[PDB]
């Protein structure tokens, strides 16, 4: 019965020491702020031309988010967090025509702890030619959702395959696609 | 005008 | 070698334009919740015991009560405010198009394919119709397919036995168009 949903949501995780300050509006990414450069990352591009945002401050409370980390780990007798492994999905962002430019989507869904290496596969080889990805994106359950992108020219003569490690599964897994 | 931030809680030590 | 992971959500919902916002304010380690704070509720309760230290002290910090008891309006409906123009009015159309997916004889059986991409807002409607009849069973969906690009799309099956001289349409309702979308298939 809700419109809308703008979610803040940020963590810190050890001992990779790595974090994540983002704003969610239903679903879709309005931004996130790059822990490496400090500054605000629009996830479209037109974004950045309507809105503002201080990146020192999402520093700031990741910060308390570290801080809090250490009292709860300690406070929880340094209980581990159990892995859940993700699901894995393969899609096109258009209909495919041989020979017309178009995109791999590997979705990657459902999975904790934020932490994953992705690989796109051209026939068993390793392509990084146009490929970007997403940051980490909340989940009404609180496991996480990851996009990587793969711009390629669809053919009859080659497969693609995204590969997932994480820590929840034994072995990294694979998914396919071809025409 | 300014997309804010809502601040974090330091939680009890 | 063992993760610990700190978590933490603000959240606003919006409920009829911006007339009623509820705001929270949530704490986890490890996927547990353990302490939040709802404006529907004024303010922190523990989640879990695990929570406990922090609700009976944030509670007892009065100006940070009342610091949380206004983000519904400083928060919550400012950011509604200077995003909305380019989020909750958001509009993108959906590109439709139909086809069979196996190249079949007619009389056989056949999934008849409309594919619905690119769209902005998710929220959309994908009908079947047969010789401008609509069809109510064989409709196999999808689902809404989020891009993570602020575009969606769904897969809309009809399952059909084709014939010749019939018509397929895939009509499309969404809020960036004014009249429905319809794409044709001939038998
Ligand atoms: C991501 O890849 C790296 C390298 O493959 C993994 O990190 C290494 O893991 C090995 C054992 O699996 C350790 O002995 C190394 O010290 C690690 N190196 C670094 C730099 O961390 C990492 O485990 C992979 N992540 C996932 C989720 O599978
Ligand atoms: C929605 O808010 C309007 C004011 O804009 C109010 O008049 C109306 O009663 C509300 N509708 C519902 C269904 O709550």
């Amino acid at each position: 019965k809700e419109e809308h949903v703008i979610i803040q949501a940020e963590f810190y995780l050890n001992p990779d020491q790595s974090g994540e300050f983002m704003f969610d509006f239903d679903g879709d990414e309005i931004f996130h702020v790059d822990m490496a450069k400090k500054e605000t990352v629009w996830r479209l591009e037109e974004f950045g031309r309507f809105a503002s945002f201080e990146a020192q401050g999402a520093l700031a409370n990741i910060a308390v988010d570290k801080a809090n980390l250490e009292i709860m780990t300690k406070r929880s007798n340094y209980t581990p967090i159990t892995n859940v492994p993700p699901e894995v999905t393969v899609l096109t962002n258009s209909p495919v025509e041989l020979r017309e430019p178009n995109v791999l989507i590997c979705f990657i869904d459902k999975f904790t702890p934020p932490v994953v290496n992705v690989t796109w596969l051209r026939n068993g080889k390793p392509v990084t030619t146009g490929v970007s990805e997403t940051v980490f994106l909340p989940r009404e359950d609180h496991l996480f959702r990851k996009f990587h992108y793969l711009p390629f020219l669809p053919s009859t003569e080659d497969v693609y395959d995204c590969r997932v490690e994480h820590w929840g599964l034994d072995e990294p897994l694979l998914k396919h696609w071809e025409f | 005008g300014g997309i804010g931030s809502d601040n974090k809680v330091t939680r009890r030590g | 070698r063992p993760r610990f992971l700190e978590y933490s959500t603000s959240e606003c919902h919006f409920f009829n334009g911006t007339e009623r916002v509820r705001y929270l304010d949530r704490y986890f380690h490890n996927q547990e919740e353990n302490v939040r704070f709802d404006s529907d509720v004024g303010e922190f309760r523990a989640v879990t015991e695990l929570g406990r230290p922090d609700a009976e002290y944030w509670n007892s910090q009065k100006d940070l009560l009342e610091q949380k008891r206004g983000r519904v309006d400083n928060y919550c409906r400012h950011n509604y405010g200077v995003v909305e123009s380019f989020t909750v009015q958001r509009r993108v159309h959906p590109k439709v198009t139909v086809y069979p997916s196996k190249t079949q004889p007619l009389q056989h059986h056949n999934l008849l394919v409309c594919s619905v991409s690119g769209f902005y807002p998710g929220s959309i409607e994908v009908r079947w119709f047969r010789n401008g009849q609509e069809e109510k069973t064989g409709v196999v969906s999808t689902g809404l397919i989020h891009n993570g690009d602020w575009t969606f799309q769904t897969l809309v099956m009809l399952e059909t036995v084709p014939r010749s001289g019939e018509v397929y349409t895939c009509q499309v309702e969404h809020p960036s168009v004014t009249s429905p979308l319809t794409v044709e298939w001939r038998a």
